[PDB]
RNA sequence: CGCCACACGGGGUAAGAGCUGAACGCAUCUAAGCUCGAAACCCACUUGGAAAAGAGACACCGCCGAGGUCCCGCGUACAAG
RNA sequence: CGAGUGGCUUGCUACCUCGAUGUCGGUUCCCUCCAUCCUGCCCGUGCAGAAGCGGGCAAGGGUGAGGUUGUUCGCCUAUUAAAGGAGGUCGUGAGCUGGGUUUAGACCGUCGUGAGACAGGUCGGCUGCUAUCUACUGGGUGUGUAGGUGUCUGACAAGA
RNA sequence: CUGUCCCAACGUUGGGCCCGGUGAACUGUACAUUCCAGUGCGGAGUCUGGAGACACCCAGGGGGAAGCGAAGACCCUAUGGA
RNA sequence: ACAGCUGGUUCCAAUCGAAACAUGUCGAAGCAUGACCUCCGCCGAGGUAGUCUGUGAGGUAGAGCGACCGAUUGGUCCUGUCAAACUCCAAACUUACAGACGCUGUUUGACGCGGGGAUUCCGGUGCGCGGGGUAAGCCUGUGUACCAGGAGGGGAACAACCCAGAGAUAGGUUAAGGUCCCCAAGUGUGGAUUAAGUGUAAUCCUCUGAAGGUGGUCUCGAGCCCUAGACAGCCGGGAGGUGAGCUUAGAAGCAGCUACCCUCUAAGAAAAGCGUAACAGCUUACCGGCCGAGGUUUGAGGCGCCCAAAAUGAUCGGGACUCAAAUCCACCACCGAGACCUGUCCGUACCACUCAUACUGGUAAUCGAGUAGAUUGG
């Protein structure tokens, strides 16, 4: 299905699980990506993945846009690299899909998705400084499988 | 054949949309005009662009007919007119009082009308009404 | 901007609207030099290129102008030679200048003579398998010799195998 | 998904209404080359005979060999080429200038014009020569007639007057080689314009059939099968589609067919001479006996017999011109049997 | 169902191949400029076209007479015209 | 995974017409679109050549005959440069056809107590009208330009 | 076996066309020379913008007037009928 | 015959002026009762469409959750997210009553009460907030204004978008919108951008244009380098110990492993990239010369470009427009309604005089559009 079905918030916040059954998992793997035993703090660049446009982003986008970014990190850092990155967000919005006319119109439960607003961070990344050309390339593969356009911002960084 | 204008206007190096309004003008305040020089004339920008608009003026039509003129003569006639009501009365006295010509047929030089003319020297995408009739199909006779 | 170029001794040049004539020793190259505000005259002994505007546009223009010129005065003095060699594998390629343009016979093969024309005042000097294409107006020269490389263009079959042809061996 | 057919018959020779002139109107004539001359003639179709030849084509498998070659026999008399035109260049076109003409005229020319008794053949002369200083002169033409006297098969006397084109050389010797002809008296024959085996173009009204429907008029099919018996055997299936809600031109309807200006294209003329040669016997159906100047043209010619026909050197030949085709024989055979 | 005829070539382009050339000393088919380049576009060729309201041009004849219509014998024409 | 274009399929809606805008398929005749099957000119190649594969410009022309089926669709055969797709009230019944859908007769299967039913199958089963206007194909009569004969010009128009 | 077809042709008789005589009907809110686009209750000769368009008449085959003919037989609705 | 269904129902004018909703109904194409419209009689001093303040009511937006609740990450306290049917919090705002100001009423009697007559219970659209649906010129709510039943001006045309609510006639000035022509008014002024005919399209079924891309061009900021010569180009040098060692038949910058050391010097790697079976060969680093002025890296903004395919004839209404007749920032002067101002007249209401509802005089900034319907004079 496209995303112009989902893609905006137009519809009330349908979140709540004790009311909602039949709802299917979460394709997103992982959420901590890297060395999750050290500390964002132990980096000294800080760049995240600013959503442009507030827009409503399916579990399968996340997955896809995380994969490609992660696996690039991977193969340009190494699978025990020096980097981490997160996924700050999260799917709590349930999907509908009416698939009898218009008639007992109420969807039956398809999916989820993660309502992001305008100038959030969707990703963030913590790496060296030697490896920043790198995750801005993971992010620039992130950016083409999501809705909206998007700004790679550094954070903390004053090395150029 | 004679026609008696009271004003004769110079087409050459001049804006054609420009010079049209004004001889519309004119010739609803009853003056009668002579365009010369029309295969001189100038219309601005991109010479590709020009010509695909004049090109599709050429080709379109049907058996009711869409008479467009590939002559410089005919074309700058047709700017006129549609600056003319030339299907009432006053529209089309005003516009038979009006006459474009190939070179000049006058003794007289034309007057170049204030704010019509083109300078060549600051600009380069421009195109002369004759080249437009060339790549029309029309045969040079200028 | 102005650009203020001294002409040669050898040469001497005349102007009027927007043509630049240069003649010289070596010949007489006419060229029209026409862009929005940019003004071409000549001050006695130099060739002076100005405009009011210093935007990206003019300037690339300005700078267009001044190699043209440029050109023109290297051309009328010690003019443009670009060399040329002729290479076959199998068939006998024969190069003759039969007129004002340059015939190619029997190449790859083929009855029909493959035939350019030279433009200008381009002279084309052939010495067995060696060509030299010579001339004052650069423009001329540098498409004549660049016509005859082209004469010989295949699409059909592949280059690599194909080689014959005449090619640019040298380049002022 | 029902399959392409192209259209039925051409767009290109319309109107196809009755023609304003029987004798017919050349469009184009032919370019500028050697030496000056008139560019045509004009002749009265006689009717159709064959001939044996010898191939000419160096091309052929056959070059040398007897081969059979239809047609059409043309009476071709001398005609008079009693004026000459000169055109101006005008920013509207060329138009006319001044006109050129003689003392001696034929007797029943007076049936078509009204033949000039006070003129001026000098000062007219001298028009087109300022016009030529002043490089303002377009094309010379010749106002030319027929005798149709000459020929005793055609009931008409009265002359076929057309315009023909005089090119060639350069302005001044074609203004000079066109005034030349005219002076005298203005007689010329097919010999001084055309040589046997050249390529010319026939220019014809064609065969009148009056009104005819689409089938004939513009090769559609008749109804077939099923569709031929219900009351409708030879009307097309519809005048178009239900938008545009009005009938297109282009689609084939009734009406004129035949009587239209056709100019034939590249035809090679076999023989002219003179005299009973190509003659049938019992004489040529509708039409009478030969005995006089002929032209024999390969293949068919547009128009019945005694019709007006014109003739004109190829614009655009595809051959190169074979010279003198060796003429074996010449069939007299009644075309009657 | 038989027979005859129905180009080539020019001009300007697209995709593309290039020349000269700067912005940007170099490089660069392009930004100005230029050489090429499609069965496609324009011309060439055929057909219509003085009702083109700027309603056209030329030559001769004529205004007490040029010419036309009717009439008559007929078709290279034609449903009336 | 993300972004779109189209308006050929399907679905949705119920805005228009129920004092009726004749339903499918086919046929015949005309115009068009390009997302190009062939043909022209090109670029790449895992481009030696030959034969191909992929891509670009391009709608001038072409894109055909047949066997089953009412079929559209599709399957199949032999030819072909190729045997492209789509729009025009799913173009076209005051043009045709009437094989299918979908009246009244009848049979079979299934369902029903029954009348009778079926988004099952099957045999049979009708095609109205003299064109007022408009549109176009051809033909005339007048008026305008402003006496006559003959010859032309060429704004435009059509072509594959 | 053959014109059902390829693929159409010519001919025959009666019409058709012109003339004398006889002489209806269907249909008609008005206006009306239209065409291309647009707009409008979303399917316009009449609205908007342009284009084209001198008037009248003859013959034609029927593209349009969502042509004429029949208060839709389908479908739903009616505290309708049989 | 009956029908809750379709059609039709004939003269003028003046005042007021809806409902397309609620409850019940074999009810949903209909009725009844309310709401709402109108008319008459009664009552007799208050009334409350706006605002402010005071005394109260509320849990929507937002926010947040070691504040409940239930969702929802990872690590050896920290770290990552959420809620129409969660709330430790919490608006704007809506709302009860009262006072004050405003407006209104006491001859135009308001507020209220009683009675007669209805019409109406297919609605639509814009905007705000919604719920369903991929969406819809979809379906279904809600507040509001409008169309319906609303003229006139503008918007190319176009119920509901903009101005505007309108007796007659007349003069004037504006509104929306517009001032190159068609077309009334500017080819207005100062300045900048755009080269695509972008654009000349407020809103929209109607006016598309996206993700992605862009040394097209303009503007602004930051760091670094530079006349002790920067960036680029071109010339010259790019040397020795040594062809490093290990591996290996061999490997000598450059198959692999490890090291990656010092001389000469103005530079020159235990070699950055090709190249060879291995050498050789070509250049990179680095240094010097010629040259001579800015250069280089990154950030932001403006307009444009690519992305961008459809059927009879292309389009901003058309013509056409390029230091504009486009776009953005300012500014100047005009054109342009029935609005507003103004003269006269008419109707209606009320006041004075009157028997009069006949004259006459006066008041209306706070009267003058209208479908169904009520009322009244002709
Ligand atoms: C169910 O199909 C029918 O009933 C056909 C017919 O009955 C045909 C009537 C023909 C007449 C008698 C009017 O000549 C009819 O009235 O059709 C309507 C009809 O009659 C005028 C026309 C309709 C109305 C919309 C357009 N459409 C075209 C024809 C049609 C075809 C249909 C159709 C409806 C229509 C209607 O159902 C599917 O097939
Ligand atoms: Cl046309
Ligand atoms: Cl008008
Ligand atoms: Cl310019
Ligand atoms: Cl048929
Ligand atoms: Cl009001
Ligand atoms: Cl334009
Ligand atoms: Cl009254
Ligand atoms: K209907
Ligand atoms: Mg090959
Ligand atoms: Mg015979
Ligand atoms: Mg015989
Ligand atoms: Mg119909
Ligand atoms: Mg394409
Ligand atoms: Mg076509
Ligand atoms: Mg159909
Ligand atoms: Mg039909
Ligand atoms: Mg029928
Ligand atoms: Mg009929
Ligand atoms: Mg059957
Ligand atoms: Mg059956
Ligand atoms: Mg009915
Ligand atoms: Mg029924
Ligand atoms: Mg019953
Ligand atoms: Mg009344
Ligand atoms: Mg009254
Ligand atoms: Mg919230
Ligand atoms: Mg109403
Ligand atoms: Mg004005
Ligand atoms: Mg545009
Ligand atoms: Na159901
Ligand atoms: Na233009
Ligand atoms: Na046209
Ligand atoms: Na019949
Ligand atoms: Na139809
Ligand atoms: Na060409
Ligand atoms: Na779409
Ligand atoms: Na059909
Ligand atoms: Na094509
Ligand atoms: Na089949
Ligand atoms: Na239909
Ligand atoms: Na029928
Ligand atoms: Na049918
Ligand atoms: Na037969
Ligand atoms: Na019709
Ligand atoms: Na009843
Ligand atoms: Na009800
Ligand atoms: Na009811
Ligand atoms: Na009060
Ligand atoms: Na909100
Ligand atoms: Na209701
Ligand atoms: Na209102
Ligand atoms: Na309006
Ligand atoms: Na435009
Ligand atoms: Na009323
Ligand atoms: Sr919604
Ligand atoms: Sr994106
Ligand atoms: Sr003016
Ligand atoms: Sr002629
Ligand atoms: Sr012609
Ligand atoms: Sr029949
Ligand atoms: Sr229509
Ligand atoms: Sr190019
Ligand atoms: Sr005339
Ligand atoms: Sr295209
Ligand atoms: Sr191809
Ligand atoms: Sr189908
Ligand atoms: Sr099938
Ligand atoms: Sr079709
Ligand atoms: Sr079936
Ligand atoms: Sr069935
Ligand atoms: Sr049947
Ligand atoms: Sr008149
Ligand atoms: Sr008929
Ligand atoms: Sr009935
Ligand atoms: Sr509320
Ligand atoms: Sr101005
Ligand atoms: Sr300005
Ligand atoms: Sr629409
Ligand atoms: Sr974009
Ligand atoms: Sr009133
Ligand atoms: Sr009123």
């Amino acid at each position: 299905k496209p995303a112009s079905m989902y893609r905006d918030i137009d519809k009330p916040a349908y979140t709540r699980r004790e009311y909602i059954t039949g709802i299917p998992g979460s394709k997103i793997a992982q959420h901590k990506m890297g060395r999750k035993q050290k500390d964002a703090d132990d980096y000294p660049v800080q760049i995240s993945l600013i959503v442009e446009e507030t827009v409503q982003l399916r579990h399968g986008s996340l997955e896809a846009s995380r994969l490609s970014a992660n696996r690039h990190l991977i193969k340009e850092l190494g699978e025990e690299g020096d980097y981490k990155m997160t996924l700050r967000k999260f799917p709590h919005q349930v999907l509908r899909e009416n698939k009898d006319g218009m008639r007992a119109a109420f969807g039956k439960i398809v999916g989820t998705a993660a309502r992001v607003q305008a100038g959030e961070q969707l990703f963030t990344a913590y790496c060296n400084v030697e490896d920043a050309e790198h995750v801005k390339e993971a992010f620039r593969r992130a950016y083409n499988k999501i809705t909206p356009s998007c700004r790679i911002k550094v954070e903390r960084g004053e090395e150029l | 054949a004679e026609f008696d204008a009271d004003v004769i206007v110079d087409a050459r190096d001049c804006i054609m949309g420009r010079v049209a309004s004004q001889v519309a003008e004119q010739a609803l305040d009853g003056e009668t005009v002579a365009v010369v020089n029309a295969e001189r004339a100038v219309i601005t920008g991109r010479e590709e662009q020009i010509v695909e608009k004049y090109e599709k003026r050429v080709d379109i039509g049907n058996d009711n007919g869409y008479f467009y003129p590939k002559r410089p003569d005919g074309i700058f006639k047709r700017t006129i007119r549609g600056m003319l009501p030339h299907k009432k009365q006053r529209g089309r006295e005003a516009f038979e009082s009006v006459r474009v010509y190939l070179g000049n047929p006058y003794d007289e030089d034309g007057e170049v009308l204030d704010g019509t003319s083109l300078d060549r020297l600051s600009n380069i995408k421009f195109v002369t009404l004759g080249e437009i009739s060339e790549t029309l199909g029309a045969n040079k006779t200028w | 901007p102005r650009v203020e170029l001294e002409i040669p001794e050898d040469v001497d040049a005349e102007q009027d609207h927007l043509d630049i004539t240069v003649e010289g020793d070596n010949g007489s190259v006419t060229r029209r030099l026409w862009y929005p505000d940019i003004d071409v005259s000549v001050d006695g002994d130099t060739v002076v290129i100005e405009s009011d505007e210093d935007n990206a546009k003019t300037m690339s223009t300005i700078g267009t102008f001044q190699s043209h010129i440029e050109n023109m005065f290297h051309g009328v003095t010690e003019g443009w030679e670009y060399g040329m060699e002729v290479f076959y594998s199998h068939f006998p390629m024969q190069v003759n200048v039969e007129g004002d343009e340059v015939v190619i016979e029997n190449f790859l093969g083929e009855k029909a003579p493959r035939r350019t024309t030279i433009h200008g005042d381009t002279d084309v000097e052939i010495d067995g398998e060696e060509l030299t294409v010579s001339g004052p107006d650069i423009e001329a020269v540098g498409q004549t010799a660049a016509d005859i490389e082209q004469l010989t263009r295949i699409n059909d079959k592949d280059v690599r195998v194909f080689q014959d042809g005449v090619y640019i061996t040298r380049k002022p | 998904p029902q399959p392409s057919r192209p259209r039925k018959g051409s767009l290109g020779f319309g109107p196809r209404k009755r023609s304003t002139s029987e004798t017919p109107r050349f469009n184009s004539w032919p370019s500028d080359d050697g030496q000056p001359g008139v560019q045509g003639f004009a002749g009265y179709k006689a009717g159709m005979t064959h001939v044996v030849l010898v191939n000419d084509e160096p091309n052929s498998p056959r070059e040398g060999m007897e081969e059979t070659v239809p047609v059409t026999v043309i009476e071709t008399p001398p005609m008079r080429a009693v004026a000459l035109r000169a055109y101006e260049d005008t920013p509207y076109g060329q138009r006319p200038l001044t006109e050129v003409w003689t003392d001696e005229f034929h007797s029943e020319l007076d049936r078509t014009l009204d033949v000039p008794e006070d003129h001026d053949p000098d000062a007219a002369e001298e028009q087109i020569r300022d016009a030529h200083e002043a490089g303002d002169l377009g094309d010379l033409r010749l106002i030319t007639h027929t005798v149709p006297d000459a020929v005793p098969s055609v009931p008409k006397k009265k002359p076929d007057v057309m315009e023909t084109r005089v090119g060639g050389g350069s302005v001044s010797d074609r203004l000079d080689h066109a005034l030349d002809i005219v002076e005298d008296g203005g007689e010329h024959a097919m010999n001084d314009i055309f040589r046997a085996g050249e390529y010319a173009d026939v220019a014809g009204v064609t065969k009148g059939k009056g009104t005819q429907g689409p089938v004939k008029r513009w090769g559609v099919q008749k109804r077939k099968g099923k569709h031929a018996r219900q009351g409708w055997r030879r009307r097309i299936g519809n005048l178009g589609p239900w938008n545009p809600s009005r009938v297109r031109s282009t689609v084939p309807q009734q009406g004129q067919t035949g009587y239209h200006q056709r100019t034939e294209l590249n035809k090679r003329l076999i023989d002219i001479g003179e005299g009973d040669e190509p003659t049938v016997d019992g004489g040529f159906v509708n039409y009478g006996e030969v005995d006089g100047p002929y032209t024999l043209v390969k293949g068919s010619v547009p128009g019945p017999d005694k019709r007006l026909v014109r003739f004109r050197p190829a614009v655009r030949p595809n051959d190169q011109p074979r010279l003198d085709p060796e003429v074996r024989y010449v069939s007299n055979e009644s075309n009657q049997g």
